[PDB]
């Protein structure tokens, strides 16, 4: 996922 | 795709030498390169990868070598097993191509054929064909050409040809010419002959029968 | 040790489809990606494709687009081949292979799986006899397998008797048949006096057809 | 205890080196002890930071080392229809060091790595790799077993499951006493972290130069979780083996995951196929529970006991104030198959950012009494704020609540005196074992010998 | 009978037995009066009145300036704190009380410092805070007359594995591999210093954009130290409560986390934000630990608020108790009600009031007991809560001395935690006599010359  | 120019397509050659196969590419592929060995009648096993690396249980008396896009498989001290098939592989790109091949004959002093004509059976002619056979045994080089003849003229059309691996313990190859007519073709015509040309005499050799005698 | 058992050698029709297997033995079939390659005696070796079986992603030779389809099943631990409208230029061995460290390799190679297309039915072989001519001090006899289908052929002098000095030829295709021959070479003493006979077996149609060789 | 602490032995590496910041003891086949340190800021061929190793002899005196030399150029292979590349730039050659047997392993776990196919890559990621070296017999070898030959493209379409891409490997490491390397990855998975383990043997025996991607069937590497309490744990921050199940033909892998379930921390103790045995939970948030782990029987009852620092733990104080002075936790191994209780004694620092159990090194038995004792690092603790190193004594109740000797840091200010311990061998073969602290802000390294005891 | 039955030599030893004794220096006493006694009983003796040495616990103030009532205008001229400064005076064992009120003054100014997260999962909320400079003001405008905002941004450490570094054109668009176009990755920017025209907020919200990094977590702890010790930069005035407003949708960086781009050195706790308006140790000093920024947030008296999305909201709220003095408040999705909890938060911090002491000497001991609501007394406490701006409490506090100290003059200082404001309360302990001020050394009256008279009786001089 992450930077979201 | 890249193209493996494998030479030489085969070398006869004696136990203890030592000989050097090349692999030469359409490209640079830097040491992506692998080495392959076939036995007679048997599957593959893995030589050499990625140009000089041996595989596990790869005796040290093999190497490869080379860079860019030409290298070079060696065999020091070659023993009874080393002959066999031997190729080339690049992974350099995709898709993987192989080289052409390479052969490794046992070498000895040449040998002239022992021809043999054999004509058709009895229970073949009554079949309704006939069939001439004629055997060419024990010879070398194993470059040979036959040719055979109805009534003195060549004939080309139904000839089946087979030749043997090089023989075990004599190192002599051998051959099989098959001529297949029909029972009404076959009687048209009385002299039949086979003749075969090799390296030994300048003059081929030549044996013949006639038909409704002996 | 890392073995690769192909499955059994396969005949079939042209225009049917057959599907090559590739067990693997030793190791898991997920750890490295798998290889498949074509080897005909003219042609040569040629590259079909490959499969990374953890994910299933493949790459394939342009030339077998369409016709090749490799697959891989983790849980059985084997890959497979599948050829479809198969034809007489698909007769050839196939072979399953994979790296041993680089990843990009081809070093392990499994025993091979020989693929046959024909219509020719199941067919018994014309067993013949070759005598020489109506002379010299060594005589040569031999014995033809004509017509027959599908290979192969076990060819004995006396029953096994007889075993050195005879040259057995490869069979070779005649339109959608089999032909063989064989030769035997001894002294003018043993022949006729001593009875030469060819034995020849066929498992397929399951006959064993016997002929002695007679002068003429 | 009885650690001279007069009588000390200074070596010391290249300015701006960060020269030990990560160190072991090493004996070659012969037995002789030596000290190999990394440096993960010395400068390479091009005059940029790449890490590096020394392999210093033992010398009352100490004083300059030898460089254990590495590949330190950038690597590239065209094969498959790719382009593989290593950078090996920032790497940090060195950021930790393990010794076993005759054979060094030093890792540079920001090493990067990046394929390109055309127009698309991988992404350039730092996946880290380990050099090991055989410095009798000059043999070398690599391991980077998070390198890999997929695309960006596709990790986005499995929604980057099995990311090894960030993993670091080398982070931390240990080495089993079979021979088993097993690498910390606290980047694995997308910040989940993994673990990698693999025999020396086979590492040696399947590497070849420029391969760059090759196969070793016999690793062993931890999976990934769909579980948000691993998400950014860093599990593989910190890790150490032992014995904790009674059957002493496994081993049992201990590792730390500091900011585990939303940074509660936490580590866990394992088999050799990653099956959790037991699972230690952090008593504060932010405390980075699992910084540091180590292993060592303090009781003297054969069982393995285990230590965790949580170096930022902030003890409460008067008028509702917390106090971030660091803290290590003692948990005592029970008889037979049970599970470990709460912590067995709990000790606390009192320099404040002093970030005491920042490091933990088992000293083997320091003063000769029969229990094994440790030494507890404050690197930024002691009056003065340049470092300490506290000595705790074993006993039958487990440790000690105060300790037996204070090594106040010779070095200057920011010196990190206590970031990296080692105990529990002696190098004067005096019949002691003896400590060696680093500290990579002085670019140096303490060597303390154990001397009878006075008392 | 204690201070007789004690059997004292001095004058200073009578004091020292208890709070309600007194000494006689007469010289006309009788023959075996007991000089140490009660004032009453020594009276009765026909001692002279100037020979008595009594001294009285008192507590006079000196500053009783009035608590104001409204905190605005004025050159921060405002008192909050009632009185400003007494004089304490105690002798030995004894103690004495005093009061202390405290008021949360209407219309006091505010500073309202922005910190935004601008990473590329902040996407939808950039939009909704369009016109957040004057909707708010219009709301706070109920609260202070002086209100005053500025506004930051942040991602994480400009470096990898936070960064993207593939292909060369990421570093300029981290967005380059999908179909869109973001800024170049920063740690921390300063964008508005704060100011009261509001107009410069929304101009200057209207020209942010976010940018984008790989880990879901995100460095604004290094953006919360900066915007706390650059106090020149930020702006925070003197006199105004400080509130600094963090807003993020995810989970955040912490100390030791830096260690995975290779930096290890800890924060210094100093401001490294230049001419640039950005961040410049972000990719080389380590993030803040929690007890680093509570020092920095309580020496700038910085009230920090969590304003955060609802799925990380629990994970804030437990940080918010590791540093007290926080709160925290429900972002909705996509900042809409950004506004209400700002004032929620505001209200919420000046509900509370909490005494704090400094500089209390070994020797006093304190003891509290608050008056909030209604007059209703609490003892024990020295807090308040459930407050409204505009309501005053009190204290009523006594100080316990142990002994007599060495030193005769110290002072200590009673404050509220946040407030500008303080009570100095100068103590001093009177346990001397002011005849010891007169004595006769080597008098003739001792032992011929080998003591000392003084308050009466002879003392055995210095030597013996
Ligand atoms: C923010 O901070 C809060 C406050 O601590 C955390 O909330 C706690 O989270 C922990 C972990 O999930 C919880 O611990 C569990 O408690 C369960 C029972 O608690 C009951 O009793 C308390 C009061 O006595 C009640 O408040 C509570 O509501 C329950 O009624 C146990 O069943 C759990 O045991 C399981 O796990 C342990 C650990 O492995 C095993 O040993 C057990 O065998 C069992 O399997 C566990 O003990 C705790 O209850 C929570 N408290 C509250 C008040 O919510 C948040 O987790 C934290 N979150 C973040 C993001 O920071
Ligand atoms: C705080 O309140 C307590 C009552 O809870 C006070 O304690 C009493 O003080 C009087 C003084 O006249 C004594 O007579 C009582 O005996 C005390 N009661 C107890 C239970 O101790 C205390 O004096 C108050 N202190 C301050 C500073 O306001
Ligand atoms: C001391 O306490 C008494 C009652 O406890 C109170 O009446 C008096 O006002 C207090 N002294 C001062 C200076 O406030
Ligand atoms: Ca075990
Ligand atoms: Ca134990
Ligand atoms: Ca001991
Ligand atoms: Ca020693
Ligand atoms: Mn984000
Ligand atoms: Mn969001
Ligand atoms: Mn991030």
């Amino acid at each position: 996922a992450g930077d979201v | 795709d890249i193209l493996m120019t494998q030479s030489p397509s085969s070398m006869s050659v004696s136990l203890g030498d030592t000989v050097s196969i090349t692999c030469h590419a359409s490209q640079g592929i830097s040491s992506n390169i692998g080495w392959l060995q076939q036995k007679p009648g048997k599957s593959f096993m893995g030589l050499i990868y990625y140009g000089t690396n041996l595989v596990d249980g790869v005796p040290s008396r093999f190497s490869g070598s080379g860079s860019g896009a030409d290298y070079s498989l060696t065999i020091s001290s070659l023993d009874s097993e080393d002959f066999a098939d031997y190729y080339c592989v690049q992974y350099a790109q995709l898709p993987y191509t192989f080289g052409g091949g390479t052969k490794l004959e046992i070498k000895r002093a040449d040998a002239a054929p022992t021809v043999s004509i054999f004509p058709p059976s009895s229970e073949q002619l009554t079949s309704g064909g006939a069939s001439v056979v004629c055997f060419l045994n024990n010879f070398y080089p194993k470059d040979i050409n036959v040719k055979w003849k109805i009534d003195g003229s060549e004939r080309q059309n139904g000839v089946l040809n087979s030749w043997t691996d090089q023989d075990s313990k004599d190192s002599t190859y051998s051959m099989s010419s098959t001529l297949t007519l029909t029972k009404d073709e076959y009687e048209r015509h009385n002299s039949y002959t086979c003749e075969a040309t090799h390296k030994t005499s300048t003059s081929p050799i030549v044996k013949s029968f006639n038909r409704n005698e002996c | 040790e890392v073995q690769l058992q192909q499955s059994g050698a396969e005949l079939v029709k042209p225009g049917a489809s057959v599907k090559l297997s590739c067990t693997a033995s030793g190791f898991n079939i997920k750890d490295t990606y798998v290889h498949w390659v074509k080897q005909r005696p003219e042609q040569g070796l040629e590259w079909i494709g490959r499969i990374d079986p953890a994910n299933g992603y493949t790459k394939y030779d342009p030339k077998f687009q369409g016709k090749a389809t490799i697959t891989a099943d983790t849980s059985s631990n084997t890959a497979y081949l599948q050829l479809s409208s198969l034809t007489s230029e698909d007769t050839a061995v196939y072979y399953c292979v994979r790296p041993l460290y680089d990843y990009y390799a081809m070093d392990y190679w499994g025993q091979g799986t020989s693929v046959t297309v024909s219509s020719a039915k199941t067919t018994a072989p014309s067993v013949y006899p070759l005598a020489p001519v109506c002379t010299g001090s060594s005589v040569t006899l031999g014995c033809l397998v004509k017509g027959y289908f599908p290979e192969p052929v076990t060819l004995t002098w006396n029953s096994g008797s007889l075993s050195s000095g005879v040259h057995t030829f490869p069979a070779v295709l005649q339109s959608d048949l089999y032909t063989l021959s064989s030769s035997v070479t001894v002294t003018s003493s043993t022949w006729p006096s001593q009875s030469i006979t060819c034995n020849v077996a066929h498992p397929a149609s399951s006959t064993k057809v016997d002929k002695k060789i007679e002068p003429r | 205890l009885n650690l001279d602490p007069v009588q000390l032995t200074f070596y010391a590496g290249p300015n701006g080196s960060q020269f030990g910041f990560s160190l072991d003891f090493h004996k070659d086949s012969h037995g002789r002890v030596a000290i190999v340190v990394g440096a993960p800021r010395t400068l390479g061929p091009s005059q940029e930071e790449t890490g590096g190793v020394f392999l210093c002899p033992w010398r009352a005196e100490g004083g300059q080392c030898p460089s254990l030399l590495f590949d330190l150029r950038d690597e590239t292979r065209n094969v498959g229809s790719q382009t593989l590349q290593t950078f090996k730039a920032r790497q940090g050659l060195g950021a930790s060091v393990v010794s076993w047997s005759d054979v060094i392993v030093a890792c540079a776990p920001w090493q990067h790595w990046n394929v390109l196919e055309k127009t698309e890559e991988a992404e350039k990621t730092p996946v880290g790799s380990c050099f090991l070296a055989q410095p009798e017999s000059g043999r070398r070898a690599e391991y980077s077993p998070c390198r890999g030959n997929t695309l960006s493209r596709i990790y986005v379409e499995n929604d980057f499951s099995w990311d090894k891409r960030y993993c670091e490997a080398g982070f931390s490491s240990v080495v089993t006493q079979a021979g088993e390397l097993v690498l910390g990855a606290p980047g694995g998975y997308y910040f989940l972290g993994l673990l990698a383990q693999a025999p020396v043997a086979d590492i040696f025996s399947s590497y070849r130069p420029g391969i760059l991607l090759w196969h070793v069937s016999s690793q062993s590497l931890s999976f990934d979780s769909s579980n948000p309490e691993y998400f950014d744990g860093y599990w593989g921050y910190s890790v150490a083996v032992g014995e904790f199940d009674g059957d002493l033909n496994t081993t049992e892998y201990v590792v730390g995951a500091p900011t585990w379930s939303w940074t509660l921390g936490a580590v866990e103790i394992l088999d050799s196929y990653y099956q959790r045995l037991h699972r230690l939970r952090g008593e504060q948030m932010a405390s980075y529970f699992g910084h540091s782990v180590a292993v060592t029987d303090v009781n003297g009852d054969g069982r393995h006991d285990l230590l965790v620092g949580a170096p930022l733990y902030m003890e409460s104080r008067a008028d509702r104030k917390l106090a971030e002075v660091g803290r290590v936790y003692l948990f005592l191994q029970p008889r037979g198959p049970h599970a470990l209780g709460a912590p067995s004694l709990l000790l606390t620092g009192t320099q404040l950012y002093g970030r005491f159990g920042s490091a933990i090194a088992p000293l083997g038995d320091l003063d000769r009494d029969g229990y094994n004792d440790i030494a507890v690092a404050a690197p930024y603790g002691g009056p003065s704020g340049r470092g300490q190193v506290l000595v705790f004594l074993g006993q039958s109740e487990g440790l000690r609540s105060r300790p037996s000797q204070v090594l106040d840091s010779p070095f200057p200010t920011g010196s990190a005196f206590g970031f990296s311990l080692r105990g529990a061998v002696d190098i004067d073969d005096n019949g002691y074992p003896d400590l060696i602290v680093g500290a990579y802000g002085a670019n140096q390294v303490a060597v303390y010998r154990a001397q009878p005891v006075v008392k | 009978n204690i201070c007789t039955t004690r059997g004292v030599s001095s004058c200073q030893q009578c004091l020292a037995v208890s709070p309600m004794c007194a000494w006689c220096s007469d010289e006309a006493l009788p023959l075996g009066s007991p000089r140490c006694d009660l004032k009453e009983n020594l009276l009765k003796d026909n001692c002279a009145p100037e020979s008595i040495e009594f001294p009285v616990s008192e507590a006079r103030v000196l500053e009783d300036r009035p608590l104001s009532d409204k905190g605005s205008g004025d050159s921060s001229q405002v008192t909050q704190v009632s009185p400003q400064r007494i004089a304490l005076r105690l002798r030995p064992d004894d103690s004495k009380n005093f009061s202390i009120q405290v008021r949360q003054v209407e219309d006091y100014p505010v500073d309202i410092y922005y910190l935004m997260d601008l990473s590329y999962s902040m996407k939808d909320d950039l939009w909704s805070i369009q016109n957040l400079g004057t909707k708010l003001a219009t709301q706070m405008r109920k609260l202070t007359s002086n209100l005053r905002i500025g506004f930051g941004a942040f991602v994480d450490k400009p470096v990898s594995p936070y960064m993207y570094i593939s292909p060369p054109e990421a570093l300029e668009n981290p967005c380059y591999d999908m179909k869109t176009t973001c800024l170049p990755m920063f740690g921390y920017k300063h964008v508005l210093t704060l100011t009261d025209q509001v107009t410069r907020f929304n101009e200057e919200v209207k020209k942010q954009s976010v940018s984008r990094n790989r880990d879901a977590p995100e460095g604004g702890f290094d953006a919360i130290m900066q915007a706390t010790v650059c106090d020149e930069k930020i702006g925070w005035r003197n006199d105004a409560s400080h509130l600094l407003v963090f807003t993020t949708d995810a989970k955040t960086h912490i100390a030791l986390d830096g260690r995975l781009a290779g930096i290890v050195q800890p924060n210094d706790g100093q401001c490294h934000v230049g001419s640039d308006n950005h961040y410049s140790a972000s990719t080389t000093m380590d993030y803040p630990s929690l007890g680093l920024m509570t020092e920095k947030l309580s020496q700038k008296n910085i009230n920090l608020i969590f304003a955060v999305t609802e799925n990380v909201v629990n994970l804030y709220q437990n940080y918010s108790e590791l540093i007290p003095g926080t709160t925290v408040g429900v972002l909705s999705m996509d900042s809409s009600n950004v506004l209400q909890l700002i004032v929620d938060a505001y209200g919420k911090i000046r509900s509370k009031v909490e005494l704090e002491v400094r500089d209390l000497p070994e020797e006093l001991s304190l003891s509290f007991n608050a008056t909030c609501l209604n007059n209703e007394v609490i003892p024990g406490l020295k807090s308040c809560m459930g407050l409204k701006i505009g309501d005053t409490v009190s204290f009523s506090i006594e100080a316990k001395v142990r002994g007599c100290p060495q030193e005769k003059e110290k002072s200590f200082t009673i404050k509220p935690v946040g407030f500008k404001d303080s009570l100095i309360v100068q103590v001093t302990f009177d346990c001397d006599c002011a005849c010891q001020a007169q004595a006769e050394p080597n008098s003739h009256r001792c032992n011929n010359g080998n003591g000392t008279f003084e308050c009466g009786v002879c003392r055995c001089g210095p030597g013996w």
